[PDB]
């Protein structure tokens, strides 16, 4: 197998102590990225303005998945002792198993220590559960989290509800696009 | 120095050294309430905790060290009890031979 | 020379590496003192440290409770996002 | 048989100073932990502080285990003369005996000494009796220890209980699991 | 170089375990302790202090 149950714990642990920095550190980013789309709205630069969105969109949506994972890891931490217990996988388990492991390939970059994780899930369940879960064959990983770590531009009418909001804290002036605004 | 005398040096030595420990604790504990003062003066509230975590753990560290000087004292009280009455016991026992 | 042996992507990824190893080394100090106040936990009673905080407070006229836990753009983004 | 009665009465010694220390370093971790749900609760993360409460209401739990397992140990310690004495198991050390072999398992990494205990039991009694134990397929382990030493997760019901109690001590605002009270 | 030889697992590593040679430090600081007290039990008899 190469299941080791102190490697599974020692890594959820890191996983989580990782993913509180990075929230934070993300969440004060934004805050930086936010004056400056003030900045393009003031200087009249507004189609950048709606690009450098994206971005903050992006990063938020990322937060906001990250802190799922850390409480998968903390249900996995909490309920630890089943993990090690039994061979099959518990019901209560299976959300927070298939969902870490989904994630893995996406987070490795930034949470190195999620690529070990998924290893030993896939080392303590089968090599072939460990591929249902990649693709969400297995039709168990959370949605909501999928939702926020995909791949596609957010909707347009987000875009402008952004900027609009933006333009109010900073008290710049802005006029949205009448053409997303209908699609309202 | 007979081989008991140099222990009994040995643990009298660090009850005075677990002793001067604990006035250490005591005035290190009065600097940090001192620092607490100012800090919330200041508004600094998040120094104000590391200040105040500070004082209560040198408030009970002084307890503890205090604790265990009292305790190696009376170790030594007791070992200074065997130095002493092996000599008097040597003693009596070459008298008894000196005048036998 | 110089620009050449550094050239602006070699630099790039000096830089990101040089970031994430700090990142580590935030992570190693966070465990290390979690470390320490588990340790020490005895040392330092929770209700203890409540007290005298509320003690030097009330010394200093300030009327913020020390035993309870002590912007909007974000909240409004927030709701944005799940409006959506 | 690899019996010696001293090996017994100062590992015995030793257990009951060792969880006497685990209660009270874990009493005093609880304090601390269960401000950081009212943080929780605070900030309105309710769903990460029902996670967290989990790990709260094992770690207490686990003080309660370890105060029945200080009071079987000083049985043992109070009637050893029947232990050195007699070659058969006195029906009044039973329970004390079985429950220890029992848990040594469960709590030999925190209680490194336990492991000794239980070996010494069953160098003492036969090693039969000692797997008769291990799986209280002899019918005589406490009940309510076990069941603080199980690895199942919390009734959901407790966790809300749990949640409402700290909510009020810490004068934050919480409003519980409506599917969940419906239970009660 | 240093956070290969001394990676975040092999720090929970030694963290745990200073942790829990701290708690045998005071186990055994305990039972001297407790040797001290019952050996000089006569010289502090309870009435005394109380």
């Amino acid at each position: 197998s190469g299941f080791k149950a102190e490697r599974l714990r020692v890594n959820l642990r890191l996983v989580i102590n990782r993913l509180k920095l990075l929230e934070k550190k993300k969440t004060e980013l934004a805050q930086k990225a936010r004056k400056e789309i003030a900045d393009y709205l003031a200087a009249g630069k507004d189609e950048r303005a709606r690009i450098r969105v994206e971005h903050i969109i992006r990063e938020d949506y990322l937060v906001e998945a990250m802190e799922i994972l850390e409480l998968y890891c903390d249900l996995l931490l909490a309920r630890f002792g089943l993990i090690q217990s039994m061979k099959e996988l518990d019901s209560g388990l299976a959300e927070s198993v298939s969902t870490l492991i989904w994630a893995a390939p996406r987070l490795q970059s930034e949470v190195a220590e999620l690529k070990i994780v998924a290893d030993q899930l896939c080392a303590k369940y089968s090599k072939e559960y460990g591929k249902l879960c990649r693709t969400n064959q297995i039709g168990t990983v959370n949605d909501r989290l999928m939702h926020k770590l995909s791949v596609e531009a957010p909707p347009k009418i987000l875009v402008e509800r952004y900027l609009i909001e933006i333009a109010k804290n900073y008290n710049v002036p802005y006029e949205p696009d009448s053409v997303v605004m209908a699609e309202a | 120095m007979s081989n008991m005398e140099k222990h009994l040096f040995n643990l009298k030595f660090a009850a005075k050294e677990l002793s001067r420990s604990a006035k250490k604790c005591d005035k290190e504990e009065k600097a940090e309430k001192a620092k607490i003062k100012k800090a919330i003066q200041k508004g600094n509230m998040e120094v104000a905790r590391i200040h105040a975590e500070n004082a209560i753990r040198q408030k009970n560290q002084a307890v503890n060290f205090l604790r265990m000087s009292a305790r190696v004292d009376a170790v030594a009280a007791r070992v200074q009890t065997a130095v002493t009455m092996g000599k008097v016991t040597k003693s009596m026992a070459g008298v008894v031979k000196s005048m036998d | 020379a110089t620009l050449k042996t550094m050239n602006l992507e070699k630099i790039s990824a000096l830089m990101d590496k040089f970031e994430h190893q700090f990142e580590t080394l935030d992570v190693q100090t966070q465990q290390m003192e979690d470390t320490v106040s588990s340790t020490t936990t005895l040392t330092t009673p929770q209700n203890q440290v409540d007290m005298l905080l509320q003690e030097m407070a009330d010394e200093a006229g300030l009327d913020l409770n020390m035993e309870l836990p002590q912007d909007e753009l974000s909240q409004r983004l927030a709701r944005l996002r799940d409006q959506v």
